[PDB]
RNA sequence: GAAAGAAUUAAAUUAAUAUAAUGGUAUAACUGUGCGAUAAUUGUAACACAAACGAGUGAAACAAGUACGUAAGUAUGGCAUAAUGAACAAAUAACACUGAUUGUAAAGGUUAUUGAUAACGAAUAAAAGUUACGCUAGGGAAGGGUAAUAUAGCGAAAGAGUAGAUAUUGUAAGCUAUGUUUGCCACCUUCGACUCAACAUUUCCUCUUGGUUGUAAAAGCUAAGAAGGGUUUGACUGUUCGUCAAUUAAAAUGUUACGUGAGUUGGGUUAAAUACGAUGUGAAUCAGUAUGGUUCCUAUCUGCUGAAGGAAA
RNA sequence: UAAUAUUUAAAAUCAAAUAUAUAUAUAUUUGUUAAUAGAUAAUAUACGGAUCUUAAUAAUAAGAAUUAUUUAAUUCCUUGGAAUAUUAUAUUUUAAAAUAUAAAUACUGAAUAUCUAAAUAUUAUUAUUACUAAUAAUAAUAAUAUGGUAAUAGAACAUUUAAUGAUAAUAUAUAUUAGUUAUUAAUUAAUAUAUGUAUUAAUUAAAUAGAGAA
RNA sequence: UAGCCUUUAUAAAUAAUAAUUAUUAUAUAAUAUAUUAUAUAAAGAAUGGUACAGCAAUUAAUAUAUAUUAGGGAACUAGUUUUUUAAUAAUAUUAAAUCUCGAAAUAUUUAAUUAUAUAUAAUAAAGAGUCAGAUUAUGUGCGAUAAGGUAAAUAAUCUAAAGGGAAACAGCCCAGAUUAAGAUAUAAAGUUCCUAAUAAAUAAUAAGUGAAAUAAAUAUUAAAAU
RNA sequence: AGUAUGAAAAUGAUUAUUUUAUAAGCAAUCAUGAAUAUAUUAUAUUAUAUUAAUGAUGUACCUUUUGUAUAAUGGGUCAGCAAGUAAUUAAUAUUAGUAAAACAAUAAGUUAUAAAUAAAUAGAAUAUAUAUAAAAAAAUAUAUUAAAUAUUU
């Protein structure tokens, strides 16, 4: 019909930039618990550097947060496998994997565990 | 201590929900900088949209004037009026 | 230790529910019984749900009366969700509201009720066909996609093959390719003959070759390479096709807008005439039949066939 | 260690890594085949094309442009530092050796963002100018906003007519060319043609008020 | 007509949008086996029955030298045994648009808090246009798990969106053009030349496989693991 | 189809400058040599103007469409003409005049000043009082209204 150019592979760089977002990602939600954790320090009683120091951090208590760091359920791209950065689980594929630049808005959209044995 | 979160990919193409939430955050372009103070409900809101921002923690927020004066570029001379 | 009572726990559930299906229901709405035929009553109904409006749904509360209940209370029909129809014009009752000079009346109104528009938001009380003699405004409100079917090929091998699946054959089921058939989709609005052919190869002949208890030879069968050359004249039919005749080494299959109508023809085929059969009460109609029967174009550009002029040699 | 019959697996198992008490245990995370054939039609080969697979002897020199996993020299510790190596340069010493320096931030890439100016509108601060001065005009600073069909809203310009109306052939009107002002407009200069000269500037009122689309 | 859009404005106005707290459990500390504080874990107030998962009940399917119920056939002298036929029971295994006993995420959604106020909601007075949409992705119905098919659902883009990439390209990937300027970050995409920009590391491939549109069963050859 | 005038365009011929006979596509834009022309401050190593070396970028415009370079509509070119207007009303807005009145002021009349009801002889002191409608003995209940040392809406 219409030719939609676009391949089942991807290349090195996009591959690479892939990883780059992957990476981005990991590193917000970090920030983000840091963020939260130097807050907890200040709460409690204590300067911004002494809070960056100290060894008994403090994990996050919203659930969302939580979820995040938990490496079952969101890995990190060093975790993470190769077959789950550049594909997807795809319900109604030849071998049930599509590459993931397939995926609508695949530069924004996040999308790590794919299923155990799929 | 601060959030500074910036609007890192723009929010064409990007479900509306999501676009609330950012607007919702008080980012309104791309590139656009907010410091936001830091508690359990802005963490929370962030990582919703974590795919579009960039954050780093910061010790003080800036006002925007003191935002513009940091960015301004040396302007390599000094005049003199004669 | 016994008897009786109160029970409690388990199972409750597809039984039953006026009626489809769903959700509910033993704390029963399900069943039995007393009383009662009363809440299948009368004015105000806030507020929600739903919702374009018209409509619909649940409903607290206020007031009037009634039924059952010792009382608490419960009852504004049905366990819930279907069971329906606007206005207009008529008709019947109540109301005491206006009464066109006044009084009566008539007439209108308010309240309550009646019959239907099922194309079920209902155009009128009242309405079917045909046109190939037609006309106007408009819209498009073979190609492309697909490959079910078709053709072609593979994998596996039931079975044939005087023996033995695999010389040759190859059920039904499997996996594909082609876009040559019959379809589907709705992006988009003519079959043959003559002439000239160009291209393809899934090769009909000719050249090379492998297999062939089924290669003694000769004829064949089947397979690989191979597109250089070649691949028909008649009777019949509008026919492509098809049936014959005579040949031929062979009389291959396609693609090219099922090549080729600003190159020819117009026999078939969708107009006006007419007739026959059929259908219709009829005008007329037909996946009918038959005779007749209308388009034209001096070539601007591309292209191609030739022939010149200019030019840088 | 030969032959032997399956399987193409990190589930189990092993290895490595991260998080919890921690030289162990617990929990999580990651790590397990490749070729060839099968393969095919019609204007012309068809990764977009050129082209790409490396080799001693020799290059101050090429070594995938494919596929898979990665990095921004390589290794360790926790963006950094260190070491190692490489390259380049300088200086000394005998084409080498030593010392110091630098490079390690890969790069391209949009009308994205910033910077750099300009315009407009709004919000909040000002400064100057002039007697709803709590205003207007202009200029700053910070911020936000400025794609757009159907459509809504606001503001201007050209043309022509009516009301008011100086002026002047060194003037005017129209035209051509070259300038100027963020410029459908007007103005400046030169040139050509009129014309004893504006329905002229400006404010109103109005419109047969703007044409590549019938 | 409602929906979506606009203009002007109103206020004992933050009602709007987004997230957080809200629950359960464990450990520690303090008070009276309870309550508070701190830490940690858990898909964490309330609403729900899709996926997945399951075969319970309902609807279906399979297997028994098993048990029972009768029948057919059979031996010896109606009784009996074996071979079974069907049904029911038992035990095991299975699936479904209109089965869900378990059961996600997304979702609907509540009060307070925090953030968005040059911001959102509500209301009042006025205006419109639109009511043949398209593609992509996801989950479906119809079709043959055909269609650039058709019908709806969710999101985006196109419609009305220029710019960079996808060779060319409405709908893909990034990114929204007030006007310039061109120094610095860059997005998606790329870096032998065409053509702006590249160097490395480890493997594999010898077919030009492949190099931005992956063609299947199967066969052959090798390689690992047991 | 008046008379003058007419450097308005389309269109033809001709001359000058420049480019052009190895080059391929909306004929432009941007880059960029070269040649020519003009310039009474080119002082020049100058400035403008003209011109298809050469390079890059670049699917005409309208209409209608889900969507057009389309091989969908429409146009041979230029000049002239060619389309949201008027009357009588209504409702909203803004500004002006006057204002518990306004317009007209011959008298009328229009709107406002009181809400409600089908209509009737009914009709206004924080609301919980009152008015009208259905109801009624009167209240309640529903709807809308009016009503707060003063100077009316
Ligand atoms: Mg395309
Ligand atoms: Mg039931
Ligand atoms: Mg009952
Ligand atoms: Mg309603
Ligand atoms: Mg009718
Ligand atoms: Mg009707
Ligand atoms: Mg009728
Ligand atoms: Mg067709
Ligand atoms: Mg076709
Ligand atoms: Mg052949
Ligand atoms: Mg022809
Ligand atoms: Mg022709
Ligand atoms: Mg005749
Ligand atoms: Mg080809
Ligand atoms: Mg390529
Ligand atoms: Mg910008
Ligand atoms: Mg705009
Ligand atoms: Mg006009
Ligand atoms: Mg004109
Ligand atoms: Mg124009
Ligand atoms: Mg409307
Ligand atoms: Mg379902
Ligand atoms: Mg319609
Ligand atoms: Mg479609
Ligand atoms: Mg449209
Ligand atoms: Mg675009
Ligand atoms: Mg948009
Ligand atoms: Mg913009
Ligand atoms: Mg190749
Ligand atoms: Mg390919
Ligand atoms: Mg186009
Ligand atoms: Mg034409």
């Amino acid at each position: 019909g219409l030719l939609w150019k676009i391949p089942w592979r991807m290349s090195t760089h996009q591959k690479t930039r892939q990883r780059e977002r992957l990476r981005n990602v990991d590193q917000v939600i970090k920030q983000l618990t840091l963020g939260l954790h130097v807050q907890r320090c200040q709460d409690k009683g204590l300067t911004y550097q002494e809070a960056m120091e100290s060894k008994k951090k403090y994990k996050p208590r919203s659930k969302s947060l939580r979820l995040l760091n938990k490496p079952s359920v969101f890995p990190k791209e060093n975790q993470m496998s190769s077959k789950d950065k550049y594909w997807t689980f795809d319900k109604k594929a030849v071998g049930y994997r599509k590459g993931i630049h397939k995926v609508p808005k695949w530069t924004k959209i996040s999308i790590r565990k794919a299923p155990k044995f799929f | 201590v601060f959030y500074k979160v910036t609007l890192s990919r723009s929010l064409i193409g990007v479900p509306h929900t999501t676009k609330s939430i950012v607007k919702s955050l008080g980012l309104g372009k791309r590139g656009s900088i907010v410091y936001k103070k830091v508690n359990p409900a802005i963490a929370g809101s962030l990582a919703k949209v974590k795919e579009l921002v960039k954050v780093e923690v910061t010790e003080h927020e800036l006002t925007p004037s003191q935002q513009r004066e940091l960015r301004k570029s040396n302007p390599g001379f000094i005049v003199e009026k004669r």
